């Protein structure tokens, strides 16, 4: 007799979704950010990007 | 002396056109020189030549 434990689990999953959305024009911003433990930052956000 | 945060702000002293469009203007010069009293002139360039 030879013995064997039984296998360890191995599953697949596959997913997906699609989705219809609109996003807009915007210029270019910028400021400086202030945080706790005197983070500084400078900061550009590109509202078209 | 104060690093605060500040305001989002879109006026940009001045940005770079390396990240945004710019308005220029460099109209170009063509000059007909007249050193003597009585020069000798030639046609208005032809631009569509």
């Amino acid at each position: 007799f030879s013995g064997a434990p039984q296998p360890n689990q191995h599953h697949t999953l596959v997913y997906g979704k699609s989705y219809h959305f609109t996003i807009t024009n915007g210029l270019p911003e910028f400021r400086h950010l202030a945080t706790t433990n005197s983070g500084y930052y400078a900061q550009q956000r590109f509202k078209h990007i | 002396t104060a690093a605060v945060t500040t305001a989002w702000s879109e006026q940009f002293p001045n940005i770079s056109a390396s990240s945004t469009s710019r308005d220029i203007n460099n109209p170009v010069i063509v000059d007909y020189s007249l050193p003597y009293f009585e020069n000798n002139v030639p046609k208005d360039v032809g631009i569509y030549d």
